[PDB]
């Protein structure tokens, strides 16, 4: 009779607990293993998988395919602004439904810095130059190509490349951000302006789109696993 | 510029062009290791691992997709339908070439995907889709840019934004892929591994991969260009082995 | 570690 | 500048994302008639959440840590003194093939060689760990096939799902007054393999057994490409 | 001399606490329990930790769950054994909305299940911070532009908790008491600053009304 | 001694102490302790130099008086706009309270420097105002007196609590030191940078709030001279900004 | 004589010696 | 590891292995 | 075969 | 048996040897 004392937590179900348990089937011959290819280790692994981005989150483009084009045009103006949404990666609808915005919609906290592709998909005869700059928070979004001249800003050619990515870094006050939307974890803001008017030829569509596409870095993580608000259930499915 | 030869055929894929080599596997036979089926498989090599030239479709300015189930792809293809009627176990890799060719003066965007284990939903939600409108022998069936209605009882909900699988179609980039941007690409070369739960299986009722063609940003063009603009897919089996031979089958 | 049970679905997750 | 901050990502392994208990389904019986016990097929698809989690994979491999959650509660009655005693439960798998109880006393309760867990209520909820007991290289999310060669019959997961039943029972005698109980199983994947991740769930399920989806908007929307 | 180990900061703080106590019922669809989690409800915790600017510790988790019996009109009441479910919502998941509602699922959430007559139910927490201490003052706002919230309430967001019955209890009602408990483990304390004076007013802000200094007494010759 | 920064000396030459925060003089940020990427400015001479806040009259019935650092330089040359124009900003200071009276002048001043002076409302039920906690170059003023309740979103500056609810005899934890005038004429107190994170933004956050509180009121008597101020001369030190961009307001 | 039996570190004892 | 508290052989686990 | 307690009488039987 | 399970030396059992 081994003298014991019960201390409290016994009899105890947590959700996420790690005890060993007595097998209720012994001896079973498990099938061998197989080598199925794309072996997944870490959700990390499908987050730095580039998706598209639906920028266009428009009301009517939402339900189509129009959601994920991004319009430019041969303008007359100088520095028209393309388009410009903020970086709440698993909060604002611009990403919260990207791969990377779905996994980190299962934890709490996120950090590291996030890649921003852009593919021009217009004719191989129109040129141009564009403006892709992070501004990070604190002031407003920038309203002029002039106000986010003076932060992290790529000047992307059309006529060299089709591909441009722009890498947002992570420069935050703290070593991690919420996922949910606070004032506090602010991100920043990344906005798009025309640096030099898509130039087309005669007899060349002078309007094309751009197709944006976003995944994480060798640098992010994420923390405090949680359920995702995406799924619901009023009854059991049948 | 390089020459990818199968057997009888040879592709002529430009010279920089990447191919997406699936999950990092190259297609390879079966291991005395992870096999059960105790009978000799045949491994008929040329006559089957060779690049058969499916239907080719038009890319029209409205189009919003196209997709064939594989394995009931090359069901009327030569030996390797024969061999796949005449076996009960298959096991194949691809080597899957999508081609499209425009002018300077078009514009346009595939995304070209092969999805393992495209388990497709369907409009009735009491119902499941019917073998035909699943399935189309070389005969490419089509995405919808709408909803289909609740009638229709046996359709697959073909809205394209949902791919029909329930997903984002903006997320199927997880899947092996490439683009064919007309802007700067001729054609989408991705080679595709063995990718299932079990070393062998049947190939007429279980299609192991399903390849999407998806145009993301519509073709435009000016007036005077060109306005038929087809996509040709050509898809070679790899490695393909079969096992439990017997009488062929009627499907 | 220490493993009580005789089947190997018995032990904990492999977290290290 | 140079920065060495190593942010582990531990915690966002598959072990760690998937080895958490859930609960997948939940019945009841009650201590009133002779038909009472209650019964449940085993699927991962009724419940949404460790679906979802589940779904973004396309196969897996994992044994599994099933604790039950039995919970009861007094009905209403009509006698007087309802001085109910202890109550015990019985939880029985019969595996597929196995004879099935139709009543609460059938002779398949003895359970000579099927699984079962007897439990006391006031305790510990019972515990239990299951291997991997797939007939495949792993276990099969999705499958683009049929039951049947002739491209007939049955389309989806459900060709593939054959786990067996389970039984539940009050083992005590009928009392004086009635007594309804609910089980809940959780499930939590230990051991976890997975391969071929798949974009995650976006529209909301419609059934069990298969894909059947609703078509829902790509993304929540908002006012314009510049609206921050 | 003597040994100073009962004043180390661990000794200090490493207590049980109670730092917050909710009620729920078992009928009604409401009949769950909620918390946003805060440390500044309590006065004797919120003063011990308020010694510190900033923090940085693990948790104990314990709670002391108690059911009473409510009033019933029905002939006998025999309420079988109660169990209790406890989850944890971080900030964006999922919020049960009823007793009944999916979430209670916590496929993801950890949460505790919990059957009355046995030990209280404990749970350890790692370091949960965004930041490389806990914060305990805020000298700001949540806004840069100098607005909307001045203090601490800018900083926690450490998500919610919930509390149910799983039974479905029909005849009897029964009411319980969830009594949460807080021990700070390995722990890690920077800058002190004096300690509290003026009764607290608001659990989410300084807010004082202002006290004397000390007790008086009459003549600085008294004795 | 002669502790000159940049383009700036103060001359306290007492050859008597200086009181360094928690024993710490200010430093970079380290690359094992930083988690922003992009590379910081590090203006040096032109930022950790001395600027001299307004100056403030000593009165027989003066309560204190108090300044947010950021905040306080903050319209001050460089230093105020680096921190317009970037996101996140890591100072130490320098802090030189200087006050000289005569032989015949009596007085006692305490000089602290308190990290995170979350200060109390008057309205309970309210947060007090940007412009209340916060006075630019304008040094914003203890009281001899309660303030009053109505008075919604207003400090409750009641000397005796320090603003703070806590006994205002008990800020000598936090790093200070006193101006007793029959034996002093200044006080210098190098603090270093006191925050939970490695950066933060520098108008959201006053992570400091040095308090000038006379224990012993000023006296003298008939002819001695009667006007005494008190002027403060802070200067930044191990200067950072990270996150570049347009400014702010 | 006390060993800890849990993976994580916030599992443990006080820090009392 | 398996260890036998019991004097008496039938107090065993099963010869499982 | 260890015993815990300091008395003779705690042991159990002599088998 | 040669152990103490507490970190106080108050916890532990009567001085019988
Ligand atoms: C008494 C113990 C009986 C327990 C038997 C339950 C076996 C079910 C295993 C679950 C398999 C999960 C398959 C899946 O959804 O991928």
């Amino acid at each position: 009779g081994l003298p014991v004392m019960t201390t409290p937590g016994s009899t105890q179900f947590l959700t996420s607990d790690d005890f060993q348990s007595p097998s209720a089937m012994p001896q079973f011959d498990v099938t061998p293993e197989m080598q199925i290819p794309g072996r997944v280790n870490n959700l990390m692994e499908i987050a730095e998988v580039d998706s598209v981005v639906p920028v266009n989150n428009t009301e009517a483009n939402v339900n189509s395919l129009k959601a994920y084009q991004i319009p430019v045009q041969s303008n007359s103006d100088n520095g028209k602004q393309v388009f410009g949404f903020p970086l709440q990666p698993g909060a604002n609808g611009v990403l919260n439904r990207t791969l990377l915005g779905e996994i980190l919609n299962y934890y709490t906290h996120w950090s590291g810095s996030i890649k921003l592709t852009f593919m021009f998909c217009g004719s191989a005869m129109a040129t141009g130059k564009f403006l892709l700059a992070y501004s990070p928070p604190g002031a407003g979004v920038p309203k002029n190509r002039k106000d986010a001249m003076l932060g992290t800003h790529v000047i992307w050619d059309v006529g060299l490349q089709s591909s441009c990515v722009l890498c947002v870094p992570w420069i935050s006050q703290t070593h991690y951000r919420y996922v949910v939307e606070d004032e506090y974890t602010a991100a920043g803001y990344i906005t798009c302006w025309y640096q030099t008017n898509i130039v087309v030829p005669a007899d060349v569509q002078s309007s094309c789109d751009i197709l944006c596409f976003v995944s994480a870095c060798n640098d992010f993580s994420v923390r405090m696993l949680k359920d995702t608000p995406f799924i619901r259930q009023d009854t059991f499915y049948q | 510029v390089r020459s990818i030869t199968l057997g009888n055929s040879t592709i002529t894929t430009q010279e920089c062009a990447n191919v997406v080599v699936g999950y990092g596997v190259w297609p390879e036979y079966l291991k005395d290791n992870e096999a059960t089926a105790e009978d000799q498989p045949t491994q008929p090599d040329v006559a089957t691992c060779r690049f058969y030239t499916l239907e080719s479709v038009q890319w029209m300015k409205n189009s919003a997709g196209w997709w064939w189930k594989l394995p009931d792809a090359l069901s009327q293809m030569g030996l390797f339908g024969q061999n796949m009627q005449y076996h009960y176990l298959g096991r194949t890799g691809y080597t899957i070439h999508v081609q499209c060719n425009a002018s300077k003066f078009h514009q346009g965007c595939l995304l070209v995907v092969c999805v393992p284990e495209a388990e497709m939903g369907c409009s009735n939600l009491n119902n499941t889709p019917e073998f035909a409108e699943l399935s189309g022998g070389d005969t490419a069936r089509m995405f919808t840019d709408t909803q289909i209605g609740e009638t229709n009882s046996k359709k697959v909900q073909t809205a394209v934004w949902n791919a029909g699988m329930g997903v984002g179609v903006g997320n199927l980039t997880i899947y092996p892929h490439q683009w064919i941007n007309l802007r700067t690409n001729n054609s989408a070369t991705i080679v595709m591994p063995y990718i299932n739960s079990v070393p062998m299986d049947n190939m007429f009722r279980h299609n192991n991969l399903t390849l999407m063609i998806i145009p993301f940003v519509p073709l435009n063009y000016s007036e005077g260009s060109s306005p038929y603009v087809p996509i040709t897919v050509t898809i070679a089996p790899m490695c393909a082995e079969y096992n439990g031979l017997r009488l062929a089958s009627s499907q | 570690n220490i493993n009580y049970y005789k089947d190997a679905a018995s032990n904990s997750a492999n977290r290290q | 500048r140079h920065v060495k901050n190593y942010h582990s990502r531990s915690e966002s392994s598959i072990e760690n994302f998937l080895c958490r208990a859930a609960c997948v389904y939940y019945a009841t019986y009650t201590n009133n008639s002779e038909k009472g016990y209650a019964e449940w097929v085993i699927n991962t698809r009724q419940v949404a959440q460790l679906r979802r989690k589940l779904e973004l994979f396309t196969y897996l491999r994992f044994d599994l840590e099933l604790t039950f959650v039995i919970t009861s509660a007094q009905q209403p009655s009509t006698a007087t003194s309802v001085d109910a005693p202890v109550q015990t439960h019985q939880i029985m798998y019969v595996p597929p093939g196995g004879p099935v109880p139709t009543k609460v006393t059938d002779y398949a309760w003895q359970t000579s060689t099927n699984p079962s867990v007897f439990w006391t209520e006031g305790n510990a909820p019972p515990r239990m760990s299951i291997p991997f007991i797939s007939i495949g290289n792993a276990y099969s999310c999705f499958y683009d096939g049929w039951t049947q060669f002739s491209r007939n019959g049955v389309y989806g997961i459900n060709t593939l799902n054959n786990m067996g039943t389970l039984y539940m029972r009050h083992v005590n005698e009928a009392g004086q007054g009635p007594i309804k109980s609910t089980v809940r199983i959780y499930f939590k994947p230990k051991h976890v393999k997975a391969w071929v991740p798949r974009p995650p769930r976006l529209c909301q399920y419609e059934k069990q057994k298969n894909v059947n989806f609703t078509p829902t908007g790509v993304t929540t929307t908002r006012v314009g490409i510049t609206t921050t």
